[PDB]
RNA sequence: UAUGCCAGCUGGUGGAUUGCUCGGCUCAGGCGCUGAUGAAGGACGUGCCAAGCUGCGAUAAGCUGUGGGGAGCCGCACGGAGGCGAAGAACCACAGAUUUCCGAAUGAGAAUCUCUAACAAUUGCUUCGCGCAAUGAGGAACCCCGAGAACUGAAACAUCUCAGUAUCGGGAGGAACAGAAAACGCAACGUGAUGUCGUUAGUAACCGCGAGUGAACGCGAUACAGCCCAAACCGAAGCCCUCACGGGCAAUGUGGUGUCAGGGCUACCUCUCAUCAGCCGACCGUCUUCACGAAGUCUCUUGGAAUAGAGCGUGAUACAGGGUGACAACCCCGUACUGAAGACCAGUACGCUGUGCGGUAGUGCCAGAGUAGCGGGGGUUGGAUAUCCCUCGCGAAUAACGCAGGCAUCGACUGCGAAGGCUAAACACAACCUGAGACCGAUAGUGAACAAGUAGUGUGAACGAACGCUGCAAAGUACCCUCAGAAGGGAGGCGAAAUAGAGCAUGAAAUCAGUUGGCGAUCGAGCGACAGGGCAUACAAGGUCCCUUGACGAAUGA
RNA sequence: UGUAUGGCAAGUCUAACCGGAGUAUCCGGGGAGGCACAGGGAAACCGACAUGGCCGCAGGGCUUGCCCGAGGGCCGCCGU
């Protein structure tokens, strides 16, 4: 197919052939595979000490005194897990593989599945993102990775009617729960991808919910966050050209 | 429960074209489909050139793999095909795609069942 | 839902009476307990049985069918196009730590080929020789006396 | 860091040279032109306006800058007491502006004209 | 209807629940020795008022200097009195001063004190004098060298296993140990110090051949680095202390040469950039700390309070996180960007100085003994005949010789020179610093968010808790009445709220006081389920229900 | 050792580790090695049906009981 290229005014600079695998056929079960394993393996081990309610030399009375064979120290019950300031019986590992395996292939053929969603216009309005356009994805020239404000990254996709995205991740919620007191306060809508060549736009990663990648490294959370395919993407001509052959 | 969509589609519009015409080989290889993966048929060339015989479809209800020499003027239509299979198929005949076979042929028509 | 997940409430978790799921007895033993005498049953016989050679005297060949050969012949055409003709020891894969080059004579041979190993089976050569071909044996492979 | 615990702990455990930053109040439209500076370390000297509490909206002098509570007693912005008594209502820097500057110090004034560093 | 039963209402009791997090738990990166110059630890002191904690040491919550910092300050701890600071205090960084007693504890003794100059004790050097030095003890674990169980498994149990584990003795470091082949033995025309990681592999091997146990070579990686003696031939040409003088050492050999690309001696060829010694001495990176650092605190409504809703506007290489009277990029700290410093890497790399690499021929000059090896007895190992070690006895050769290549002997072949020695880097741990989290969230998570190893128990070894939350701001309740009264009560005051009033957010159940509805002093006990009556009921969140008659009308059926 | 799903398929998967980077995630590299691709025999050693026959399910075909009949079943034959 083609792929309608964008100066930096939002005028038409020609156009060059949309590659191949933007056809591939649109795989959500393989690209949210890959995006759990993504999100699985960056998570820490944990675990409770292997010591702790077991610092005590409680012993059980046994039978005699008319109670339980709970072993006490001081008249005070410890160790069992069913004691108080006892053992957890079945904690949480550290010894635990919290990591999950994924064959190179099948990690691969997700990757250009989720770059095929981002050609279906249909696809990318269904996954939430605010846009006035009938093709995707917004191609733009070069000159792109060349741009240092971020306000005027503003403006041309103002004239690409692609800012809509921004004003609705432009709202952050305060996430129910105990997340809040370990960091974990706030989230935002996943909004625009901003795919380069070079190196990753410094300005437009300050956008809202807002995330900048590159053609030679852009994985399957970049292109569908959340598992969810068809992402509002915009990538830079060379960046067009790079990522066809991955 | 079959997990890949495009497997489930497949399916669906076998069991379409099995049901509007008069297709009983659609909906018995859709049978095949949904049962469980290992029961699937994987088949190499060797079989299809001992089988098949020319202007006669040979339907896999599973995928086509490389193994062997194949000689005859078939059109093999399956699941998938490997890498290998394609080429080698497309090379003295037709590896057309399960989705195409029921387009092309909705009776389901001088057609032979290879596992 | 799973059935470790549907257990709470069922008290034994499947293992019948109260009474079952304790120690070792519940197994018989420890491990291969009893192996014979209790649990004697499909366990393979108590006892020695041969002998075993030391490693370094002991050869490994490296195998391949008069089929295999055969049926990539015109795929292998980074090879000899003679009167076909294909050096063994630079198709099958393995062939660096194995000791020879064996070319076992299943299946058919469909071409005329000129195939060069180490060594050769009584099969291998009557369905070449007879399929109008020709079997070389290399240097390495003058032990045959 | 960008933990919870880890941010409120700086701030309450801060030695004092490091709470100076800690009452530091917006400067008006006049002095940021003036100096260069969106804000000032706020001193007992300043005039300053309440911006966000009971008292917005009320003007007074600064009469004492307690850097261990991190709060300003400003003037006139007092409670009363039962006995009848007025005594001040403490305010967070934050929610207030400075009006008009002390400069009876060399080193304040220095520090506050200066490009390459801030007050 | 008394005693009383069930449910509820108001108020308690209690402290669950929800929300909150100054604490934990775990992972990761960095860093890493202290001590006779008396440590670590402990005791007792030290404040205007001072019990605990923290600090500090008779100069006692501190003294001095330099740098930073800045108008405030006098720790935890918000009192009173008083004081200090522009003579630049507080506070932070580095450096220095002081630094009681016990403590390895060292003059001697001793439950932290005492008695009449002290390296006690053991050593090396030695002016043979404690004159100069060393050792001792501590440290979370890691590391190295020794001693070495049992429960348990084998469905008993002895070999075996648990396990060279627990525990004990000795010792070093910031890492330890190992280490430049008498190697390997994919047997080769091959590899080439050593650790470690992945694999080889649950393979070979062991084993009441039961249960079980269990390598290596090689390969792929990490990181790389190779050298010094003894002797031959030289023979005082030498070393140590001292400013020097002078002394001490040393022919029982200091020093030169040399170290399997064998060397030495003799004879020549050529030449060095190897090696060893020494000088100089980083970049980058990483960790930590710091400086700087954009943009609204505008309108209306609600509110006790905008950080809320609606409206208008702004920054962004910064929309990480926190604070701020409610949801904050633009109010405050920060955050991106840029830059600074220290520490580590590392006294390393590079560079330099010096030395001199090597080759030919001749020469039986030299080349580590209770050793190699054999035997008796044990331990250990996968090590089987073929692991490693201990013990008793015996015991060789001299490179023209010797050892190894998984049974012994002899020959061949291939490999390699033991019985002297050193050695960077890559790897272990987590005390210390910083960072992180699908971890816990106050009966949890550490025993410990609180006075925590605290209170407290035991002669002692040792054992060992519980206790988090007023409010936006103390505005922490003046005055009056009552009372034996700083009690308590009443009235009153503050605040949005006192049912936020002091262990004071919320405030469950068990349960208690008062009270409402139902039952109740002639009557029977799994406390109910389902039917149907009485009595009782504010709204809301349910709106149906009764009777005449009429339509329909299964099985059944006068 | 099964099973369900998914990728690749006569092959398949990387391990330690290397490079990159948005720096525990992630992109690229890494096939050492493992399992599969032939078995039988203690060992020495030797080394197989890419189909020859008959039934026949599903399915296809025809002129509507007759054919073709993968898989499956019963035999042959082959390696040791
Ligand atoms: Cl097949
Ligand atoms: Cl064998
Ligand atoms: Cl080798
Ligand atoms: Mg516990
Ligand atoms: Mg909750
Ligand atoms: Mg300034
Ligand atoms: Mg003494
Ligand atoms: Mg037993
Ligand atoms: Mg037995
Ligand atoms: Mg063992
Ligand atoms: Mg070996
Ligand atoms: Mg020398
Ligand atoms: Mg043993
Ligand atoms: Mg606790
Ligand atoms: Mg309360
Ligand atoms: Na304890
Ligand atoms: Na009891
Ligand atoms: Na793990
Ligand atoms: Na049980
Ligand atoms: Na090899
Ligand atoms: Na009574
Ligand atoms: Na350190
Ligand atoms: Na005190
Ligand atoms: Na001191
Ligand atoms: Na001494
Ligand atoms: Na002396
Ligand atoms: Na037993
Ligand atoms: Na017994
Ligand atoms: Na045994
Ligand atoms: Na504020
Ligand atoms: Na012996
Ligand atoms: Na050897
Ligand atoms: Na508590
Ligand atoms: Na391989
Ligand atoms: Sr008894
Ligand atoms: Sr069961
Ligand atoms: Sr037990
Ligand atoms: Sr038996
Ligand atoms: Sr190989
Ligand atoms: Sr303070
Ligand atoms: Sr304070
Ligand atoms: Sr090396
Ligand atoms: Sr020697
Ligand atoms: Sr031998
Ligand atoms: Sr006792
Ligand atoms: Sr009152
Ligand atoms: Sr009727
Ligand atoms: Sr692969």
């Amino acid at each position: 197919m083609q792929a309608t290229i964008y100066d930096l005014d939002g005028n038409t600079d020609g156009e060059v052939d949309l590659p191949d695998v933007f056809e591939t056929p649109v795989r959500s079960d393989l690209i949210g595979k890959a995006v759990r394993a993504a999100q699985a393996n960056r998570k820490q081990d944990y675990g409770s000490d292997e010591y702790a309610g077991l610092r005590t030399p409680a012993e059980s009375f046994g039978s005699g005194r008319g109670q339980a064979h709970v072993p006490k120290q001081d008249g005070r019950a410890r160790r069992v897990p069913q004691a108080v300031k006892g053992r957890s019986a079945h904690p949480p590992k550290t010894e635990k593989d919290r990591s999950l395996d994924l064959n190179d292939k099948e990690r691969q053929l997700a990757v250009r599945s989720a770059l095929a969603a981002t050609a279906d216009a249909d696809l990318v309005a269904d996954r939430g993102h605010e846009f006035d356009r009938d093709e995707v994805p917004v191609v733009v020239s070069d000159d792109f990775e060349d741009l240092v404000k971020t306000q005027e990254v503003v403006s041309l996709l103002e004239a690409l009617d692609v800012h809509a995205d921004i004003d609705r991740a432009d709202e952050t919620k305060i996430k129910a729960g105990q997340g809040s007191a370990r960091g974990r306060k706030y989230r935002r809508p996943a909004s625009i991808l901003f795919v380069t060549s070079d190196e990753p736009s410094t300005a437009a990663r300050n956008l809202a919910g807002a995330d900048v990648a590159t053609a030679s490294e852009v994985n399957t959370e970049d292109l569908a966050p959340g598992g969810a395919p068809g992402r509002l993407t915009v990538f830079t001509e060379s960046a067009l050209a790079e990522v066809a052959e991955r | 429960s079959k997990t890949n969509p495009r497997l489930s589609s497949l399916i669906a519009d076998l069991k379409s074209a099995a049901r509007s015409s008069g297709g009983a080989v659609w909906g018995d290889v859709a049978e095949r489909l949904e049962k469980p993966r290992r029961t699937h048929a994987e088949v190499n060339l060797g079989r299809i050139e001992r089988y098949a015989q020319e202007d006669e479809t040979v339907v896999v209800p599973g995928k086509v793999l490389g193994s062997g020499v194949l000689q005859k003027d078939v059109t093999v239509a399956a699941v998938d095909f490997s890498g290998t299979a394609e080429t080698k198929i497309d090379q003295v005949g037709e590896a057309v795609s399960l989705e195409q076979a029921i387009e092309n042929n909705p009776e389901g028509s001088h057609v032979r069942v290879i596992r | 839902t799973s059935k470790k997940k549907r257990q709470r409430g069922s008290r034994t978790h499947g293992g019948g009476s109260h009474k079952n799921r304790r120690g070792a007895g519940h197994r018989g033993g420890r491990g291969d307990a009893g192996r014979d005498k209790h649990e004697f049953h499909n366990h393979e016989p108590l006892g020695k049985s041969g002998f075993k050679r030391p490693q370094k005297v002991q050869e490994e060949a490296a195998t391949i069918d008069v089929r295999e050969i055969d049926e990539n012949v015109t795929l292998l055409a980074a090879d000899d196009v003679a009167e076909f003709r294909v050096d063994v020891r630079d198709v099958v894969e393995e062939a660096d730590d194995a000791d020879y080059v064996k070319v076992l004579g299943a299946g058919q041979v469909r071409h005329e080929l000129t195939l060069i190993a180490d060594d050769f089976s009584e099969g291998a050569r009557e369905k070449v020789e007879g399929a109008g071909g020709s079997v070389e044996l290399t240097d390495l492979g003058e032990e045959r006396q | 860091s960008k933990q919870p615990d880890k941010q409120r702990k700086s701030q309450r455990r801060a030695p004092l040279h490091e709470r100076h930053k800690q009452v530091r109040a917006t400067l008006s439209a006049d002095l940021r032109e003036e100096y260069g500076q969106r804000n000032v370390r706020v001193n007992a000297g300043d005039t300053v306006e309440v911006l966000r509490g009971d008292f917005a909206g009320e003007e007074g002098e600064v009469i004492n800058v307690d850097l261990d509570k991190a709060v300003i007693h400003v003037e006139d912005v007092t409670l009363e007491k039962t006995d009848g008594e007025e005594v001040p209502r403490p305010l967070d820097t934050s929610n207030v502006r400075v009006t008009d500057l002390d400069l009876e110090d060399e080193k304040r004034e220095a520090r506050l004209e200066s490009e390459d560093d801030s007050a």
